[PDB]
């Protein structure tokens, strides 16, 4: 068959997020909050295209979105953010419950300094609406033509002609 | 034929229901007029048949074999009233039951417009034969042969039900009336050879064919007297008939495919006809005299000729009367002496002189004396064997040397020469003996009067 097409390795050159797992779980609700919509777009091209080769772009937009999400803390809360992730990070679990109080300075000095609100129980789970001006997928199965169905019944049933017809039986 | 289907069915009711005294009589009456209503079916045209409905028809072949089919129902109830006396009530009812099961089968055997439902029919006619055979014969080897009986013929026939449905398949139909319009020439080939083979062999059997006849001098035999009529009578008739229905389909490679079995008979009615000049049971030799006398319509259907279709079916009736004649004087003698060995009861023109007059008429239709219906077909078939080859008439001539020697041999046995000493127990005569060979012997010589209603479908 065909020959499958890769991109170059240039179109997944990207500046990486070289952040540990507890750094990303311990930012992780003001990262669903702050990077909302290229997160999404993402995700809806993501399920939509069905092909990562499709969706290289929008997720260099998610590379692109996480870091200037991580710098603006930097610039800003680097103290609570490291003491929270610290905390974070000794769990083996990784457990929110063990670290309130971290979790609670770094969400005042987040709160104060970029204004950032801390989503609810129940937020980051709810299935959104996603505004995007690429266009729908007409076939993302790619699926060649169907074949046609046999023809169906019509007509109205008459009678068997002279019944059976099986050998000498004439009903 | 549903005029005859209906009342030969209404006989069942007719013999259940019957006081204990009066179930022979009601039936011998009933089928009386049964047979005496089987006339209406000679109405026969000189084109085409006489074609009653989608299931059933009737030409100048198969009204000829109904009429005696019809008849012969009446007979074999005064045949087998005496030696049924001492029977149970219930017992003697499912005999007669049998006997008209046996009649309801072969009616409609001999009118099915189609070839199977002919086939259902001439193979349902094996259940009743096989049942009375095997249970109201008197001797130890009934059993036997009741098994030779049926599996000589249900091995060469069940090849016939291949055949037919193979040409079901072929033709689209198995009517007769349309296989008269739709027959193709059946060309040279090894399917065709073996088609041929699985379209005859069970009439072959039922004929008999000389080789395949083993099945005869047995079931014939070890029969009661009534199995005994309706065996030589109608059932080697169903051969003959449905080779007469079914060598249309079969040319032209009959032609050349007759030739072992035209020898097969030709040499088989010499040495059947030679074996009744050397028989001790009397009943075996009139057995092998209905090989020898079938073998000329094995002959006279597979040369194919108008001359031998005509004395085909003319011999198959004349020997049916005669045969049946013969098979109820064994029995009047057997009544009395309690054996079918021919040379024990001798000189019995002294005794019974009226029964030796029946006697010589049925050897004088034995032999063939014109201008009997029997020597009406003899010398038709020896016509139309003298037109297929002129050399056979020695064959034939030679068989009618024979068919007069065990026919006056078996008069001379039996009814002539000093009476055996020791055996006092032969009565007179009963008058329905005597009946019984009047009812066989008169329709045999009133048919010389008008033979052409026996002639068959190309009179
Ligand atoms: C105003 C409103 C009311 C109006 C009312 C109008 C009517 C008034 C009268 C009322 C009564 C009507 C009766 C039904 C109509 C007539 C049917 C008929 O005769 O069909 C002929 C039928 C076909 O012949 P046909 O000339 O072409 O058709 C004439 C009509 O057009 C036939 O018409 P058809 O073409 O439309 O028929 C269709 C088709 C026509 O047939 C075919 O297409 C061919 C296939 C038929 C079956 C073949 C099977 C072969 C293998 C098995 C053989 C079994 C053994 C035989 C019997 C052994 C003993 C029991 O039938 C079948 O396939 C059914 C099977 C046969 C049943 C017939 C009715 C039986 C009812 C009573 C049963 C009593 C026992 C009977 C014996 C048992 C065997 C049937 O004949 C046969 O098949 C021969 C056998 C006889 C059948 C039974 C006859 C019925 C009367 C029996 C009375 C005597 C009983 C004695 C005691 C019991 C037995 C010991
Ligand atoms: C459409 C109406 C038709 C009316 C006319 C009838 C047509 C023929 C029907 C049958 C005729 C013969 C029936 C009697 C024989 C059986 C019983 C018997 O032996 O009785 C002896 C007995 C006299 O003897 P007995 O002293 O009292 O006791 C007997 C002795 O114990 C011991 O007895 P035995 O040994 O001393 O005497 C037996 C003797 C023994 O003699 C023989 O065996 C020699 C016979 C063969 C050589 C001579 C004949 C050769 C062929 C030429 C003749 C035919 C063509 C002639 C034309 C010119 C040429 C073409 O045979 C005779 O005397 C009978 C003479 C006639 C024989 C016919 C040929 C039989 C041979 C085998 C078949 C050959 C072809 C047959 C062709 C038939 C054509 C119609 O006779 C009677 O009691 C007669 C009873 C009443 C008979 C009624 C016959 C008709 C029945 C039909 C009823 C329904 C239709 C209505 C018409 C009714 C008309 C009245
Ligand atoms: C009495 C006892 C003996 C009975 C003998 C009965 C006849 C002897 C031969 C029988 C052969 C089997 C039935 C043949 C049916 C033919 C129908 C047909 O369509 O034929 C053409 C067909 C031809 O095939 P076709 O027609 O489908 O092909 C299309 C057409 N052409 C040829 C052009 C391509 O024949 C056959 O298919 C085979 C026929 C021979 C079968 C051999 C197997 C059976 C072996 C012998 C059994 C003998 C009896 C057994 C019992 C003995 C005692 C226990
Ligand atoms: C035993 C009890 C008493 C008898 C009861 C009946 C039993 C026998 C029933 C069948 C009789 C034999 C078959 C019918 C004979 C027909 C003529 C025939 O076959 O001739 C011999 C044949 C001559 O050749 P030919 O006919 O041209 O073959 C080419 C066909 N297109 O020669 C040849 O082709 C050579 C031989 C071929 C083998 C044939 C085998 C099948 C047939 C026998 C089974």
């Amino acid at each position: 068959p065909g020959i499958v097409e890769l991109p170059s390795l240039e179109d997944l050159k990207v500046q990486e997020v070289k952040v540990s797992s507890s750094v990303l779980k311990a930012a992780a609700h003001h990262y669903g909050a702050q990077c909302d919509k290229p997160n999404k777009e993402f995700m809806l091209c993501r399920w939509e295209e069905k092909d990562p080769r499709r969706c290289l772009e929008e997720g260099k937009l998610v590379n692109q979105c996480a870091l200037e999400f991580f710098r603006q803390i930097k610039r800003h809360c680097a103290e609570p953010f490291t003491e929270y992730w610290t905390c974070i990070d000794y769990s083996g679990l990784q457990l929110f419950r063990r670290c309130r109080k971290e979790q609670a300075q770094f969400d005042k000095c987040v709160l104060d300094k970029l204004g950032w609100v801390r989503p609810d129980l129940g937020e980051l789970s709810k299935v959104t609406k996603v505004k995007t001006d690429r266009p729908l997928p007409e076939n993302p199965y790619h699926s060649r033509a169907r074949p046609e169905p046999n023809p169906e019944v019509e007509g109205d049933l008459k009678p068997a002609r002279h019944g059976s017809r099986l050998f000498f039986w004439t009903m | 034929m549903l005029k005859y289907i209906i009342p030969t069915m209404m006989l069942m009711p007719l013999t259940w229901l019957s006081k204990n005294s009066m179930i022979w009589i009601n039936t011998t009456l009933h089928s009386l007029l049964i047979s005496l209503t089987s006339l209406l079916l000679l109405n026969q045209f000189g084109d085409n048949s006489l074609n009653f409905s989608l299931t059933f028809f009737s030409d100048s072949l198969s009204t000829p074999l109904l009429i005696l089919t019809m008849w012969l129902l009446p007979l074999m109830l005064m045949a087998s009233q005496h030696h049924l006396s001492k029977e149970n009530l219930a017992r003697k009812k499912l005999f007669i039951s049998m006997l008209i099961l046996l009649q309801l089968f072969l009616i409609m055997t001999f009118t099915a417009t189609e070839l199977i439902f002919f086939y259902i029919m001439f193979e349902a006619t094996l259940v009743p034969t096989l049942i009375i055979i095997t249970r109201w014969g008197n001797q130890t080897e009934r059993l036997n042969a009741g098994l030779y009986f049926l599996f000589y013929t249900l091995a060469g026939s069940l090849p016939l039900l291949v055949a037919l449905i193979y040409i079901q398949n072929t033709m689209g139909s198995l009517n007769f009336l349309i296989l008269q319009y739709w027959v193709q020439p059946m060309p040279n080939s090894w399917s065709n050879t073996f088609m041929w083979l699985a379209c005859m062999m069970a009439f072959m059997v039922k004929m008999p064919l000389y080789g395949l006849h083993l099945w005869l001098p047995k079931a014939h035999v070890e029969a009661p007297i009534a199995g005994s009529m309706v065996l030589a009578a109608i059932l080697l008739k169903l051969g003959g008939y449905g080779m007469m229905r079914i060598t249309l389909l079969l040319n032209p490679i009959t032609d050349f495919m007759a030739y072992p079995f035209i020898m097969l008979s030709l040499w088989g009615m010499i040495m059947t006809s030679s074996i009744c000049l050397r028989q001790t049971d009397l009943k075996s030799l009139i057995a092998y005299s209905s090989v020898s006398h079938m073998a000329l319509v094995i002959v006279a259907i597979l040369i194919q000729t108008p001359w031998s279709y005509m004395g085909a079916t003319a011999l198959m009736i004349a020997h049916g009367l005669t045969s049946s004649m013969l098979f109820c004087l064994a029995n009047s003698n057997y009544e009395r002496v309690h054996s079918r060995t021919m040379i024990l009861a001798r000189g019995l023109q002294t005794l019974l002189p009226l029964m030796a007059a029946w006697w010589l008429l049925a050897s004088l239709t034995n032999l063939a004396l014109p201008p009997s219906i029997n020597l009406i077909g003899e010398l038709f078939v020896v016509m139309s064997t003298f037109s297929w080859s002129n050399i056979t008439i020695i064959l034939m001539g030679l068989n009618m040397v024979i068919t007069a020697l065990y026919s006056l041999y078996m008069l001379i046995t039996t009814q002539r020469g000093k009476h055996t000493h020791h055996i006092n127990n032969i009565l007179p005569s009963f008058t329905r003996e005597n009946a019984l060979m009047s009812l066989h012997m008169l329709p045999l010589l009133l048919l010389s009067l008008n033979p052409k209603i026996i002639l068959g479908p190309l009179y």
